[PDB]
């Protein structure tokens, strides 16, 4: 149902992804360039300590102004749904709890203090039962058994994307793109693509590259050919340096945002283990019997095994997120870069054809036929690969 | 190995390695300050630091930085705390000399003194009267501080700023001081370190993690944190420090969530090293090499034409400083007798100070858990008594064998080590991105 949300969540500044500004990286590939006839680039041993004093010298006083103090302000960010940060706050335990119980609804867990959100329906059943007039380890191990099997879940999507498998419980855990409630993390991830995990992040797009030009005169013999060979060197440089710019954007803007899901899911999985640990300890106090002091050593090992079993689930999420970060570079960024490079190539080629058409008579023993065949340089292109 | 001398704050001024220094760069302390020389041209000054006009160690009303912040006026005021601080860095400098790369790092700092001159000085002169090279030594003669002698230090190691967790403090330079650090001449480094206070990280993103134990929240080993700061001194001293003008800027925009971050400078990516250096493209990284080369060539041609000096009474010491800076930049000699830049030895030098000397390279060498990529999440910081050998040794750091800490179960783990005490969130200041809605919702 509906639930009037009237309160904020204060997320810390350095628990958010660093996303660099697009203009702040490097503008060199977009700048225009003029091509010329010579464009070309590419013990300690055991010593003695000496007296450090020296004779005094007259220094004038270096008048330093000093730094001005700057007070930084907080940010408010209004959002249209219960996003990841709301779903995370629901999973937390209150300050000095008593009798906690898990719940499948997020809005109940936010409102009530004792109630805590869970993204696993089967876990909500088996946890809230407790020791139903029976043995302790019968219930307690069934909770951890159900907890383990659910965090190792992997769904195999096919047909579309290089991503082999996706982890389905991220959807109800963090509500990525309002996936929970609708209940279609698997469908929405396939339809929209890998960029779905970036919540409301502007779609990647690259502006047009810099234009090559030449001198108006270029009146010397040998000179026009001497600069056209250097033009083809700068074309290869432009492909090379455009890929480095693409990687500069990926490393500073994209990879950081994908790792945010790694951090959020570890927090999510940690709050679930804290809820199970608390419930076991509460039910341990409520339970009584002859075999109680005997199992003490065994139950503490079951609590410590949760920390190991989260890492097993995290290694799947790391593997999943690493794919998503890498496949973003291949299918979202790279095609737009190659398309813009192909526009740059066609624009540079039309310039080179018309450069030869302007200068027919100079420096030729009919080498126009030989020079027109050098367009085979544009035939082959510089590829890009990963690992 | 350059030897690390032992000291106490109780030890008196001996007019050799213990002195009193006048530091105009520190606004907080107007008077001269007691200094110690732990090794040749590397001095420790157990004092708090501040470059601001109207400075204060007290906690401000609102946050002054984007980083995680912690203030304490009590830290490094009494002589007992200065004695702890002095032994701390002395202990870290011993731990640097445990591996080979640290011996090499210290050696660069010792020999690489700043050039006596700048762009303002003409080709035929050494300028011995500048604050980028010189620091004034002073006696307390008859109720007043008189200027007695000078020193030519490479690194001055001060205490922390008002914000103890500020790691960018070493990058702070004031333009006129900075210009030497860009143009090959170099300048004396002024570091602001807090050994006991540690930044913390986790290996949640990195799949290289403990399958036995799990994902750990760990601390930076204070030797790596110090060596990180010393790599800025290395860049400042050899005149290949990238300017603070060259930087990455954070994007904050409504639509998607992101950090209201600081400006990450190009120097900070270089000194960290690894994959994050590729954030700066090769077209920019190549330009810095060609610029550095040109400055090194012009500095060699300066040494060929020198005859006068400033002041005039230092003409006898021209051959002395020719030997010092020739060994620093590692020039060769051509068929005339003049100095010349060997390009193969330059490329070897420049690549050593940028690619080899870096944080990611140290963390692998010293056998310690560390941040894998520069933008790893900052967790709650910690405090640790490094002087106690039961907590922290010279050979292995926090990871000690006798207390049940192998390399997987690292002593750097905060959860599994009680000696790594946490700072309370009441004292730790933070900015916040506030997530609100003020709506009905379904
Ligand atoms: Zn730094």
């Amino acid at each position: 149902g509906s639930a009037l949300v009237l309160q904020c969540i204060k997320v810390k500044n350095n628990r958010l992804p660093y996303v660099a500004d697009k203009d702040s990286i490097s503008q060199e590939i977009f700048e225009n360039k003029i091509i010329t006839d010579e464009t070309n680039v590419q013990v300690p041993i055991n010593p003695e300590i000496v007296d450090p004093l020296l004779p005094n010298v007259n220094m004038e006083p270096l008048n330093l102004p000093g730094e001005e103090i700057v007070f930084y302000d907080d940010i408010t960010k209004y959002v249209d749904y219960l996003n990841s940060y709301y779903y995370l706050e629901s999973q937390k335990l209150s300050n000095n709890v008593e009798n906690i119980t898990l719940t499948t609804s997020v809005e109940e867990a936010l409102g009530y203090s004792n109630k805590i959100y869970t993204f696993l329906p089967s876990l909500a059943e088996k946890v809230n039962k407790g020791v139903q007039a029976g043995l302790f380890l019968n219930w307690a191990n069934e909770v951890v058994e159900d907890f383990t099997t659910n965090i190792m879940k992997k769904d195999t999507l096919d047909k579309i994307s290089d991503v082999s498998v996706i982890i389905p419980y991220i959807g109800p855990a963090l509500n990525i793109g309002n996936s929970a409630l609708r209940g279609n993390f698997n469908q929405a991830f396939a339809t929209a693509g890998v960029a779905f995990l970036l919540e409301g992040f502007p779609e990647f797009t690259i502006p047009a590259l810099g234009v090559f030009t030449f001198y108006s005169s270029i009146q010397e013999r040998e000179k026009i050919i001497k600069t056209i060979e250097n033009c083809l060197e700068q074309r290869v440089k432009r492909w090379k340096d455009s890929y480095q710019w693409m990687v500069s954007n990926w490393l500073s803007r994209i990879t950081t945002q994908f790792n945010h899901i790694n951090y959020q899911m570890y927090d999510s999985l940690s709050y679930q283990a804290d809820a199970i640990k608390a419930k076991i300890d509460l039910e341990y106090k409520k339970y009584s019997g002859s075999d109680k002091e005997n199992i003490k050593s065994q139950v503490e090992n079951l609590k410590n095994s949760l920390d190991v079993k989260i890492s097993e689930a995290m290694n799947n999420i790391n593997k999943f997120i690493r794919e998503c970060s890498v496949t973003y570079l291949f299918k979202n960024m790279l095609p737009k870069v190659i398309d813009e490079l192909n526009k740059f190539d066609l624009r540079t080629k039309t310039e080179l054809i018309n450069l030869i058409d302007s200068h027919n008579i100079i420096l030729v023993g009919e080498v126009d036929r030989l020079k027109a065949k050098v367009n085979e340089s544009f035939e082959n292109t510089m590829p890009f690969n990963i690992f | 190995t350059w030897p690390v001398k032992d000291f106490n704050y109780s030890d008196p001024v001996n007019d050799n390695d213990i002195l009193y220094l006048r530091i105009p760069q520190n606004k907080l302390i107007t008077t001269p300050v007691k200094a110690f020389m732990i090794t040749q041209n590397i001095w420790v000054i157990p004092e708090r630091f501040s470059s601001d006009t109207n400075p204060s160690l007290s906690k401000p009303p609102r946050p002054t930085s984007k980083y995680q912040s912690y203030y304490d006026p009590s830290y490094l005021s009494t002589d007992e705390q200065k004695d702890t601080f002095l032994k701390g860095i002395i202990k870290l400098f011993k731990r640097i000399n445990e591996r080979d790369i640290g011996k090499k790092l210290i050696n660069y700092l010792v020999v690489g003194s700043p050039f006596m001159g700048d762009s303002s000085t003409p080709e035929d002169t050494f300028d011995f009267t500048r604050h980028t090279t010189n620091i004034a030594v002073e006696k307390f003669e008859n109720g007043s501080w008189k200027v007695t002698n000078i020193i030519t230090p490479s690194v001055l190691i001060f205490g922390p700023l008002p914000n103890i967790l500020d790691y960018t403090a070493s990058l702070t330079l004031q333009g006129q001081q900075s210009n030497p650090s860009f143009e090959g001449f170099g300048t004396l480094s002024i570091l602001k370190v807090a050994p006991e206070f540690l930044l913390t990280f986790s290996d949640v993103t990195s799949n290289q993690s403990s399958a036995v134990l799990g994902k750990s929240i760990f601390c930076m080993d204070p030797v790596i944190a110090l060596m990180h700061e010393l790599t800025h001194s290395l860049h400042q001293l050899y005149g290949i420090n990238i300017p603070s003008d060259k930087r990455i800027r954070p994007q904050v925009s409504e639509g998607f969530f992101s950090q209201d971050g600081p400006n990450v400078q190009f120097e900070e990516l270089y000194t960290f090293g690894g994959l994050d250096v590729e954030i700066i493209p090769q077209i920019e990284r190549s330009q810095l090499r060609e610029k550095a080369l040109g400055h090194y060539k012009d500095i060699a041609k300066r040494l060929n034409n020198i005859n006068k000096t400033i002041p005039s009474s230092w003409i006898s010491n021209i051959d002395k400083y020719k030997k010092i800076f020739s060994e620093k930049y590692n020039f060769d000699k051509d068929n005339t007798g003049n100095f010349v830049v060997n390009i193969d030895k330059f490329n070897s030098l420049y690549s050593d100070l940028t690619n080899v000397m870096s944080e990611v390279v140290y963390s692998s060498q010293y056998n310690v858990k560390n941040r894998t990529h520069y933008f790893s999440r900052h967790y709650l910081p910690v405090f640790a008594n490094i002087l106690d050998d039961n907590i922290y040794t010279i050979r292995d750091g926090f990871n000690l064998t006798n207390k049940g800490f192998n390399i997987e179960n690292s002593g750097q783990n905060i959860e599994r080590n009680p000696a790594l005490q946490k700072l309370s969130s009441e004292s730790v200041v933070d900015l916040f991105t506030k997530v609100c809605v003020d709506g009905i919702i379904t």
